DNA sequence: GACTATGCACG
DNA sequence: CGTGCAT
DNA sequence: AGTCATTCATG
DNA sequence: CATGAAT
């Protein structure tokens, strides 16, 4: 077993939780209520979904461990009722690569399990930038009435708690496929095997200076 | 062309080198500052780079490799574990690095890449480290010629009992348990007054070991054997308690456990004794640690006799196991079985050291300035003359000279006049060097008591023994039961 | 508790997070000096820390640690795998690292852990950093507010194509072949001159791509392809030699092959053919490379043709493949694909940029001084009120401003003035601080030109190149074919 | 794991036992491939004198060296089917390079006597400094510094020229000249007994 | 960025 | 076994 | 002190 | 299939 458990079999308040990295993957085992909550390190960069083959997707360790502990398997055969738990949450470095995780993740809790992502049930977790404690370079001046966090393997496990995993001090972006036609075609162009619309894309959405 | 040694000679030159150097230099602490080399390093190495209690944290691999680089020519794998180690406040009693991110927990489980972790000195490894640039300590140079190394660290408190040590070197090894630092404070302040005091008397202050982890200890008979000839077999249990529930279904909780000991595995251990049934009637074992507290509940079954469950674990668990001192350290260049007395005596013969090395040092520095401030008094009598004497002088040196010759300046004194910045000529109040001169005999004085007589010396030694123990002092953890 | 976004929306600030800073700040060279980041802050950090050619090599992990505490926060691995390749000459045509130890070999086995190498900027390397000092690059803050850095090196050399890179980002890849000092120079060189050159005449002075590992290189069409739109396919071509044993039989031997290729690999395939007779007549394959010299043996059978069997190894491996152009860069903060004009134009932009910084600041430092120099010759008919006035003053601050009223001096002066030490009162020699305002006021002149004559600039400019030619040029290794 | 020589040669060819894959890298490279193989030895090597023969033989590093030294190992050992002429040790100049020496010898001399009676075996002798090998060697080129902490830190070319060039390297070679005062040896040093040892330390190490 | 095996002394 | 510096 | 896997765009 | 900065 790759994953930490919860302690009760509860698939009612019951969070799986996926970090990046076995770094934070620690500091948020250490730092969890351990009776709902369970960790799942993601050890890499997870696999591009809509780029490679449906035989190579399925031979991927870091996808089995997550069709197994999520426990309702991919595809079709995708009983949405049948699972192990509420909030699906995404944790990651708030960097640049953290957002490419976030991202790739994404695409997989859409391609091969739609429900769970239309359901209102994946979440992204929301780590704080500096330190009272704060999330925009804005929030910062208000405090200044001084630490900078280069992500979460650098923050300290009952931190990562009172900031982050607590399910009251806690801000959780909420996935949800509003227009589930506008967002097939960014899911596809973005991560898809096709390159010349990404870089078109980029050049008219992407701000240089 | 190939020489021909022998295989009995080669063997006997070769696993000599390796007993020699891993013996004096890897697995065993000295006896006054209690250091293994890779730790001592490791903290004069962070010290030199202002990586300290007070100043920010630090990327762990910038230390790893600057530590590498300059003193500790090994893996950089090796370095960070020990500096590691030395921040986990349940493996030392009083934590010499402090360390932001994931440095393991209890459980076992690894610490985060050095990638990840930042990192610096406690407060109190300021401490260990206090007047070494007061040339306080024997130096060597380091593996490369290019930077001298402390052999020993100062120690303002005295460390090799206090954190303990272990342990594993060629021929001989080591053990020593932590202790609480105010106690072995006590315990010295003693022996200063009293140097043939007997372990007994020393007890009184000196009860025994503190683990960090906390706990209760048995055995007050081999602590003295232990204080005795060095070795000695302690018994440590776990902390438990009962809990009432409902259905009257008691509940064994418990809140401490023995130093050295992996939570995980003594939980899955315990839990192995409900599923093989080798005890009569345990409900579920669980682990209910969170942040903030430590809890193993052992849940048990509705008649259920709690205290053969509770003893069954302590006989075939390591809810409760034996320590054994062992205690070897490093006195005179060679492995030494010490107790409790050679330990807290040569702590004493060492700060003693120190404390006069610092203190000719000090007296020196303010002998050399009381000098300059001689000089400068007497000038501002004759300014003008002096400064007229300078412009008719040829250069810097024709100065020098004429300042001697002609008022019987000293070259340390000319040196210091003839450098002054015009503006000095400005701030020219003498009733504030006199002051200075006065507040510098004084010290000169009080500096100079302290070299010529053994009982002055003794008495900083406890003055600054104290302060150490007001400053960090701290309730003991482990209880004792003879 | 919770707020909502989108699924097209929390895919938009993030893949277009991630985008840009892997586009603008990782995985592509700037076009002016040719470094990713990762590099660029490599060879500042070795260089703050005089890690250069002419001192010691320092352990690898001592740098790289330091890399990653003070500008580059990402993997040691990945930032040592970067500091390894700058030191292999297999990949760099003009190598930036020197490293002590095992860092690899064309067969591709791995580089010593970085506990075991040490490293050291080249001489060249130097050049990429000249005059960094001076404040003639842009700095910007690190990920960690502590320290400033550049944003781009001085690049006394063209180094984006002199070393080549490459290349995998997001929307947009790199790949850029190494060239030639010497001809990317007189490239360079020719067009400081004419700014409005065809490639056609550009090529008579860079004539096409020269790998540190040879070979051959063919496509005369498709080079001018490149040079012209950036993206170009041209063939590179392992040099062949052909040995008649004795026995009828005929041997190949290699003794160059393609960028990019490994040795070990290659032989191996090369092998695989030989056991699986895909085509006839190889006898055995027997890799020959010593510490001096490659050298692949191919013998073949007795009557076999080797023309049959030497083409279909071309073919069929890695003997033989189609390099592509891709020259991709970042100019003004974005990626642009680029040929040799844009490239060449860009650098001397650059250098330009750079040799005016550097000339306003030694003219700055010259100004400065030459202002004192003004200042104290003056002082010297002066130098008894002076003095009597520095004397009357009230303190440092009350003789500066006393200075500047009484006397017209001005602060910057006012300042030398009053923190002069009392022995410079011996010297009354103007003559000899006279030569000096006339070497400085001729130093300035020069700069200053300089700086207001375009033309002035540029054959300074050329006058560098020229000897940055003269120092570091060597041969082609890599032949041209039509 | 093992680079074998180009040519197999039972009477000329030379193995050389490294002390870790880097510095079994910077061999690799220096080798005259013709007659050199290179077997790297991946970290302190398994006391053989103190662990049963059962573990023994399951020790990787231990396998694939009976199997490459190609003569099996102890009694079933064909000193005649060896696969080397001559097996080198070639191990940094530190203390942990002298342990491992230790180690090997002690595995050579119980379960090969015969390779070590026969002279086969041998101990390379880089250097400690540059190009002078002892303390005094090194006075001597001050007249008509960098400093090696292990074959690691040298490289490839420099490696050849200083060890393994049979022209131009000087070589041990374990003798065991008496079988009985090179058995209290072993068994005293690396037994399963610490007593004997803490003494031999205690009488034969001056810690000044 | 986790996993994998050794030496050493000791109950 | 499991310890902690070393390979 | 090696070994395993993923990104990204390209021919 | 590699490539080389990244997880
Ligand atoms: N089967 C497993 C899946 C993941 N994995 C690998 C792997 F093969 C290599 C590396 C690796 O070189 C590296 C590095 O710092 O250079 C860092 N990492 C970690 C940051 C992710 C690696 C990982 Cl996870 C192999
Ligand atoms: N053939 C064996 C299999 C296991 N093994 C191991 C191993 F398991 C762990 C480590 C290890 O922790 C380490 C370190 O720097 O801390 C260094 N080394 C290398 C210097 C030797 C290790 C090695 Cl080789 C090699
Ligand atoms: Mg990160
Ligand atoms: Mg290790
Ligand atoms: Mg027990
Ligand atoms: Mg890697
Ligand atoms: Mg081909
Ligand atoms: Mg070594």
């Amino acid at each position: 077993g790759k994953l930490t458990p919860a302690q009760s079999k509860n698939p009612a308040k019951n969070e799986l939780y996926l970090v990046e990295g076995d770094s934070a993957g620690g500091s948020a085992k250490q730092g969890r209520d351990r009776k709902f909550q369970a960790i799942l390190p993601l050890r890499g960069k997870v696999i591009n979904t809509a780029k490679a083959k449906m035989a190579d997707i399925l031979k991927n360790e870091e996808i089995n461990t997550m069709i197994y502990t999520i426990g309702a398997g991919v595809g079709a055969d995708f009983s949405i009722e049948d699972a192990n738990y509420d909030k699906i949450i995404i944790m990651t470095d708030a960097d640049t690569d953290g957002a490419h995780i976030q991202t790739l993740l994404l695409t997989f809790f859409y391609r091969y399990m739609r429900p769970l992502v239309e359901a209102g049930h994946v979440y992204i977790a929301l780590p704080p930038l500096y330190k009272a404690y704060a999330w925009t370079d804005g929030e910062l001046e208000e405090l200044r009435k001084l630490q900078r966090y280069k992500g979460l393997g650098e923050m300290n496990a009952d931190q990562l708690w009172e900031t982050t995993m607590n399910p009251e001090t806690r801000t959780l972006i909420r996935v949800t496929i509003e227009d589930l036609a506008r967002a097939e075609r960014r899911v596809n162009v973005l991560m898809g095997d096709k390159v010349e619309p990404r870089r078109k894309w980029i050049e008219d959405n992407v701000k240089f200076t | 062309n190939i020489q021909n040694m022998s295989l009995e000679d080669i063997m006997g030159e070769r696993f000599g080198r390796y007993s020699k150097y891993i013996i004096q230099d890897r697995a065993l602490p000295d006896i006054r500052d209690g250091l293994k080399p890779v730790q001592r390093r490791i903290l004069y190495s962070m010290n030199k780079d202002s990586n300290t209690f007070d100043k920010s944290y630090r990327k762990s691999a910038k230390s790893v490799g600057n530590i590498m680089g300059n003193f500790h020519p090994h893996g950089d794998s090796s370095i960070y574990d020990a500096m590691v180690r030395m921040s986990q406040n349940w493996k030392n009693r009083e934590i010499l690095v402090e360390m932001h991110g994931n440095n393991g927990s209890m459980d076992g489980d690894p610490p985060a890449a050095m990638r990840y972790t930042e990192a610096r000195l406690s407060e109190i490894a300021g401490y260990l480290l206090q007047d070494i640039e007061k040339k306080t300590v024997p130096f060597a140079w380091n593996f490369d010629d290019t930077e001298k190394e402390p052999t020993v660290l100062p120690a303002a408190f005295p460390n090799l009992l206090v954190n303990g040590s272990t342990g594993i070197s060629a021929g001989y090894a080591t053990d020593i348990p932590p202790h609480n630092l105010a106690e072995v404070i006590d315990a010295a302040v003693y022996m200063i007054d009293h140097p043939t005091a007997k372990i007994d008397k020393l007890m009184e202050f000196l009860p025994g070991p503190d683990f960090p982890t906390g706990a209760i200890i048995q055995g007050r008979d081999e602590i003295k054997k232990a204080y005795e000839t060095g070795k000695g077999r302690v018994v440590v249990r776990s902390k438990t308690e009962i809990e009432k529930l409902k259905g009257g279904k008691e509940q064994i909780v418990i809140t401490e456990i023995p130093y050295e000991i992996n939570k995980a595995n003594l939980v899955k251990k315990i839990d192995d004794v409900r599923v093989n049934n080798k005890v009569a009637g345990i409900a579920e074992v669980r682990d209910e640690s969170d942040r903030d507290g430590l809890r193993i509940a052992i849940e048990l079954k509705k008649d259920a006799n709690t205290e053969l469950v509770l003893n069954y674990l302590f006989k075939y668990t390591d809810l409760q196991i034996n320590y054994n001192f062992n205690m070897v350290a490093i006195d005179n260049f060679t492995p030494r079985q010490v107790g409790i007395v050679p330990i807290l005596s040569s702590y004493i013969a060492h700060r003693r050291e120190v404390i006069l090395a610092r203190s000719r040092f000090d007296k020196e520095k303010a002998e050399k300035r009381l000098h300059i401030v001689e000089g400068l008094i007497r000038v501002i009598s004759i300014l003008d003359e002096v400064i007229a004497l300078i412009r008719a002088s040829e250069n810097k040196a024709d100065a020098k000279e004429n300042l001697k010759v002609s008022y019987d300046f000293t070259e340390e004194q000319a040196e210091a006049i003839v450098t002054l910045q015009l503006y000095r000529l400005t701030n020219t109040d003498v009733v504030v060097l006199q002051e200075e001169e006065a507040e510098l005999r004084e010290k000169i004085a009080m500096l100079a008591a302290i070299i010529g007589d053994e009982r002055t010396m003794y008495n900083l030694m406890k003055k600054e023994l104290r302060e150490v123990k007001k400053k960090f002092a701290t309730p003991r953890l482990s209880s004792l039961e003879d």
